């Protein structure tokens, strides 16, 4: 109830997703999401992740792997318990298993 | 600095191990503390990664089944996108107070707004209603990592405070209070000595 | 005896004299050579000496003062940082800190046996506290100043604009009485001054 | 003296008197005079007494030793605090009241120059029926202490100033009314919480 879940990956995860059960525009007529294209630069990736860190009812965010990579340090100098953010592959994209910044505050794990 | 600044008494000394017994007691309560903090970041550490290969065999599963749709239907993603109004799925702040500090979780609240009714991509709907349904199982299992995460995070801070502060008292308070009682006892030691040779005196000067 | 301050001997002595300087032997250990406890030496004669300086140094009078308070706030903050690590404060209190290790490191340390400070002319002590402190008037005016701002400084931005002058103002100690003016050494001060305020000027 | 302790007076006169009372530590309150040091505070006649006792008062009977029960309670805990769940700080708070009100008595004003014994028994039935029935658990009985205070705070106002009623003007039978009243209050608010 309280918050909107946000999605920023390519067409198939947004498409799939939005169908999932979640995706929302607010009373201003804002995506909460985004669709990323091979033309998306870094900059307006960085600025809709920080926009939705600002907006209260954001609560968890979905950002592909690769997405994260591009903003990687957007991630890392950010730290609050309230934007759970999260990797997911695309289908294409080989599966993520590394470079994850939970795991990377957690040292002494594998 | 290394020596509490007080003048030696008897009271002095009294109230000094007064204060050595209750800040070891706090020691002790503080690094049980910090036992109970880390063997429940131990037990949440029990699995992430494994939730993350679930997450990625579900959503590869999704992959999949959105791809059988996409052979099914073609151009359906369009329509998705174009026509978002209402959210069918909301997340609801928790929070669980595990110790005496307060974690961060969160709960797949089922808000209900209908779904989309898609009938124009040769409507396969069998192939909508399952991906949907593997696409719920994937939302549900990410709200959960996420709720595990994020009080992991609150977790491990209290930890960190906590263990500096097992330290600050270890190192500082303890030894200042030891080397205090010492100078203590050795000046009443040098008093009573004095006093003895007052007596001394006094007695030989008597003898005559 | 034992370096301790309860014997008999020195009790009686502190009952009489009016000027005090003790000396803490951590300093010694430590190759801080004039060991001077600031924090408990206390001198009576502060009165009956605000003329002479009316007269030739009045300028040098709140500086001193400054100093003190500087000090002190040092002293208050200083168990705070131990039992607290750092990263918990604001600019205002790590800049105090910076300007304390400062007066510590050059104002206080002298060594006798050195050609360029066996002996210290008066002129040379007021020239190098008035340096100090407009170092630190300048410092906390443009922290308070950009305190509100979207770019407010740091200390770190700080040192790295202008460490090569926190280099000169360790160095100005370093000039003889004797083939060295004072006329020569108050320019050097002054331009060291117009250098720092340059230096603010352009952030 | 300046060794109460440690004086030879003191020690020879612990060994023979039957009934004792003494000041604690000295207290940053250097006006504190009415204190107690649980230390070194005991008596010898309860025995030879409580027959008297149960034929007039027998509420009570527990109630000294719940007091008791609830200052040391709170001493052991101090030197934790100071160095925190709920029911600490209601145990806390409860015994700081008490040394403000039951204890630091006046003398030097009408309203606490002469106390009484049943007017002690309505005002410490009170202050701890306060704690007898907030103690059960965090609530009521099995929120936290701040919301306890935030509920209830005109309560601790009248409990502190249960003091102030004088038995010169004020007869026995009225300052029992009132704290009844204030009583009642305070079940009504434990109803509500």
């Amino acid at each position: 109830r309280g918050k909107l879940i946000a999605v920023i990956g390519d067409e198939d995860t947004v498409t799939g997703f939005l169908l999932g059960g979640i995706g929302e525009l607010n009373k201003n007529r804002h995506p909460n999401f985004l669709v990323v294209e091979k033309d998306t630069t870094i900059n307006e990736i960085e600025d809709t992740f920080r926009q939705f860190l600002n907006r209260d009812d954001i609560g968890i965010i979905l950002i592909n792997q690769y997405i994260a990579e591009m903003v990687r340090h957007a991630l890392d100098a950010h730290q609050r318990s309230i934007p759970a953010v999260l990797e997911i592959p695309s289908k294409e994209h080989p599966y993520d298993a590394a470079k994850d910044s939970i795991l990377r505050r957690a040292k002494g794990m594998f | 600095k290394d020596r509490i600044e007080i003048f030696p008494s008897r009271m002095a000394q009294t109230i000094m191990k007064a204060r050595l017994k209750g800040a070891q007691t706090g020691r002790n309560l503080l690094k049980k503390k910090s036992d109970a903090l880390t063997l429940r970041f131990r037990q949440i550490l029990k699995k992430i990664i494994e939730t993350k290969m679930l997450m990625g065999e579900v959503m590869r599963e999704a992959a999949f089944s959105l791809a059988e749709a996409k052979f099914t239907a073609g151009d359906f993603s369009t329509t998705v996108i174009q026509n978002v109004n209402k959210a069918q799925v909301k997340i609801r702040a928790k929070k669980d107070n595990v110790a005496g500090v307060t974690l961060p979780v969160f709960e797949h609240y089922h808000e209900g707004t209908d779904s989309y009714e898609l009938t124009g991509l040769a409507r396969g709907g069998e192939q909508l209603a399952k991906l949907k349904r593997n696409y719920a199982k994937a939302v549900e299992l990410l709200v959960e990592l996420a709720s595990l995460q994020t009080s992991f995070v609150t977790l491990d801070e209290a930890i960190k405070i906590t263990n500096r502060r097992v330290n600050a008292i270890e190192h500082v308070i303890i030894p200042r209070i030891e080397r205090t009682l010492a100078y203590i006892i050795t000046e009443l030691d040098e008093r009573e000595r004095e006093e003895f040779y007052r007596l001394k005196k006094i007695q030989e000067k008597k003898k005559i | 005896p034992g370096g301790d301050f309860s014997d008999p001997v020195t009790s009686a002595t502190l009952g009489i004299v009016q000027v005090f300087w003790g000396l803490d032997k951590k300093l010694a250990q430590r190759k801080h050579f004039p060991s001077v406890n600031w924090l408990i030496s206390y001198s009576k004669y502060m009165r009956a000496l605000d003329e002479y300086y009316d007269k030739h140094f009045t300028e040098f009078v709140p500086l001193r003062t400054k100093a003190k308070e500087i000090l002190q706030e040092e002293e208050d903050l200083a168990e705070i940082v131990q039992l607290v690590g750092k990263a918990s404060l604001a600019e205002t209190d790590k800049i105090t800190l910076e300007v304390a290790k400062l007066i510590k490191d050059d104002f206080l340390q002298q060594n006798g046996y050195t050609p360029y400070d066996r002996f210290c002319p008066f002129y040379k002590t007021v020239g190098m506290l008035s340096n100090m402190i407009s170092f630190y008037d300048m410092a906390r005016r443009a922290v308070e100043t950009t305190a509100q701002s979207d770019n407010k400084i740091t200390w770190s931005i700080i040192r790295e604009h202008m460490g090569e002058i926190l280099y000169k103002l360790s160095s100005m100690k370093f000039k003889d009485p004797v083939k060295d003016g004072e006329a020569k050494i108050k320019a050097d001060y002054a331009q060291l001054l117009e250098d720092m305020q340059n230096a603010f000027r352009s952030l």
